[PDB]
C-alpha cells in the first residue's frame, strides 16, 4: 500500500472536500475506486498502486478508468475481480 | 563502442524526473561526468523480447532535433533507456508556464518538423507525436522524444485526439498518421497547452473527427500558419503533404514575418 493513511473510504471523502464542483466525476465513486483528491485540479490517486488520474471527463467511471490504466492494482482486483478488469484491459 | 549497452554500475542516481508515458524517469550521471536521463521502461506492458532485438535500428537514428539516445541497460528487469538530460522539462507544460513571440512559437514547430523530416527519410514511425512527448532543453530547443516504443505493446482512450480518421477507424499507421500528430501539434503550440478539442470527451470526439469536425484556429495562430495546420488534416491520407513540404510552408512565413 502506497498512502496507509487514505486506506478507509471515509479517509479519502474528506480529501474530496476541496474537490472542484466543475469536475462531473462524483468524489463518492472516486473515493469507492480507491481515489483520494491530491489537493492541485482533478488530480487524484490509489491509496493502494499509487497511480494517479486527472482530465476527468463526464461519463467516466472511476472503476473503470482504474482497470484502463492500472489494471495490476491489488485492490480493483479485490474489489471488482479479475473478470471485471479482463473485459475492461481486453476491449 | 559499448554495443549500445551501458554498465549499470557507472549510473548515479541523483533526482527523480517524473513519470512519462512509457515508464518512471530518473536524473544522474553516467561515469560521473555526463548528465543523463534514465528511463525505467514499464513492466508488463512491453514483451523486451520483441525490444532487445528491434531496438538496435531505433538507436542508428542521428539528429539535431532529435533526443540522443546514449544506451539500453537490456540486461535487467526493468530496461533502462539511457539519453542525453533536457533541462526544460517537456513542451506541454513548457509552453502552459511560458509569454513567447510568434516567431518563437513557429521556431518550436520548425525543430519539431526537421526532425520528424529526417524519421520520414528513414522510414521509421515516432505514432505518438505530441507536446507531452517533445523534450526543451536549457536553451529552448524542442527535441522530440518517444519514438517507436509505442510499436511494442480499453474503450476510449486519450490519444483519439491526436490520432487522423484511418487510426480511429482501421487504426491504419503510416507517415500520413504523423503528418497528422504534427499538424495537432503545431494547434498545441500555438494554443499555449492547450487540449485538443477540450469540449468534448475521448468517445465523442471520435464521432466527429471522423464526421469532418477540425481544430478551430487558435488566437496567435496567423490566418496562413492556420493554412500549414490545415493542410496536415485530411479526410484522405493519400492527400496530406510530407515533412518536406511543410518545413517549406514553415520557412516560407519564417521571411514573411521578419
Ligand atoms: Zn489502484
Amino acid at each position: 500500500i502506497s498512502n496507509l493513511s487514505m486506506q478507509t473510504h471515509a479517509a479519502r471523502m474528506r480529501t474530496f472536500m476541496y474537490w472542484p464542483s466543475s469536475v462531473p466525476v462524483q468524489p463518492e465513486q472516486l473515493a469507492s475506486a480507491g481515489f483520494y483528491y491530491v489537493g492541485r485540479n482533478d488530480d487524484v490517486k490509489c491509496f493502494c498502486c499509487d497511480g494517479g488520474l486527472r482530465c476527468w471527463e463526464s461519463g467516466d467511471d472511476p472503476w473503470v478508468e482504474h482497470a484502463k490504466w492500472f489494471p495490476r492494482c491489488e485492490f480493483l482486483i479485490r474489489m471488482k475481480g479479475q473478470e471485471f478488469v479482463d473485459e475492461i484491459q481486453g476491449r | 563502442y559499448g554495443s549500445w549497452e551501458i554498465d549499470p554500475k557507472d549510473l548515479t542516481f541523483l533526482k527523480e524526473l517524473g513519470t512519462g508515458q512509457f515508464g518512471v524517469v530518473k536524473y544522474g550521471k553516467w561515469r560521473g561526468q555526463y548528465d543523463v536521463a534514465i528511463k525505467m521502461i514499464k513492466e508488463g506492458s512491453m514483451s523486451e523480447d520483441e525490444f532487445i532485438e528491434e531496438a538496435k535500428v531505433m538507436m542508428n537514428l542521428s539528429h539535431e532535433k532529435l533526443v540522443q539516445l546514449y544506451g539500453v541497460c537490456t540486461k535487467q528487469r526493468p530496461i533502462f533507456i539511457i539519453t542525453e538530460y533536457m533541462a526544460n522539462g517537456c513542451l506541454l507544460n513548457y509552453l502552459r508556464e511560458m509569454r513567447f513571440q510568434t516567431q518563437q512559437l513557429l521556431e518550436m514547430c520548425k525543430d519539431v518538423c526537421e526532425a520528424m523530416e529526417y524519421l520520414e527519410s528513414k522510414q521509421f514511425l515516432h505514432r505518438d507525436l505530441a507536446a507531452r512527448n517533445c523534450l526543451v532543453n536549457d536553451q529552448g530547443v524542442v527535441k522530440v522524444s518517444d519514438f517507436g516504443l509505442s510499436r511494442y505493446v480499453v474503450g476510449s482512450k486519450f490519444p483519439v485526439r491526436w490520432s487522423p480518421p484511418e487510426v480511429l477507424m482501421y487504426s491504419k499507421f503510416s507517415s500520413k498518421s504523423d503528418i497528422w500528430a504534427f499538424g495537432v501539434l503545431m494547434w498545441e503550440i500555438y494554443s499555449l497547452g492547450k487540449m485538443p478539442y477540450e469540449r468534448f470527451t475521448n468517445s465523442e470526439t471520435a464521432e466527429h473527427i471522423a464526421q469532418g469536425l477540425r481544430l478551430y484556429r487558435p488566437h496567435l495562430a496567423s490566418e496562413k500558419v492556420y493554412t500549414i495546420m490545415y493542410s496536415c488534416w485530411h479526410e484522405k491520407a493519400d492527400e496530406r503533404p510530407t515533412f518536406k513540404i511543410l518545413l517549406s510552408n514553415i520557412l516560407d512565413v519564417m521571411d514573411e514575418e521578419s
